[PDB]
């Protein structure tokens, strides 16, 4: 029980983090994937 | 008409010239303004100010 509660809060916190749109360098690889799918193809 | 044909030449010439302005603006936008604005995407206010 002590650990099911640690576990249950942590999942909640990780989702609480993902409400913010945060952008980083690894988007270029997948912005190339748009040009692959929707423009070259 | 000689003058009005010249006026297209100025519009093209001036369209070459603004490239120094936009350049400086983009490095101001890069070092600040879209990173101020939570990281887009293209920003409209930088695009409005240059024109």
């Amino acid at each position: 029980v002590k650990h099911t509660a640690k576990a249950e809060n942590m999942i909640q916190l990780q989702f609480r983090m993902e409400q913010m749109v945060f952008c980083q360098d690894q988007i270029y690889s997948v912005v190339l994937k748009k040009v692959r799918e929707e423009i070259f193809n | 008409r000689e003058d009005f044909k010249n006026w297209v030449g100025i519009l093209a010439t001036n369209t070459q010239k603004v490239k120094n302005i936009i350049h400086e603006e983009v490095e101001k936008y890069e070092k600040q303004y879209r990173g101020k604005e939570l990281l887009g995407f293209v920003n409209y206010k930088t695009f409005e100010i240059i024109v």
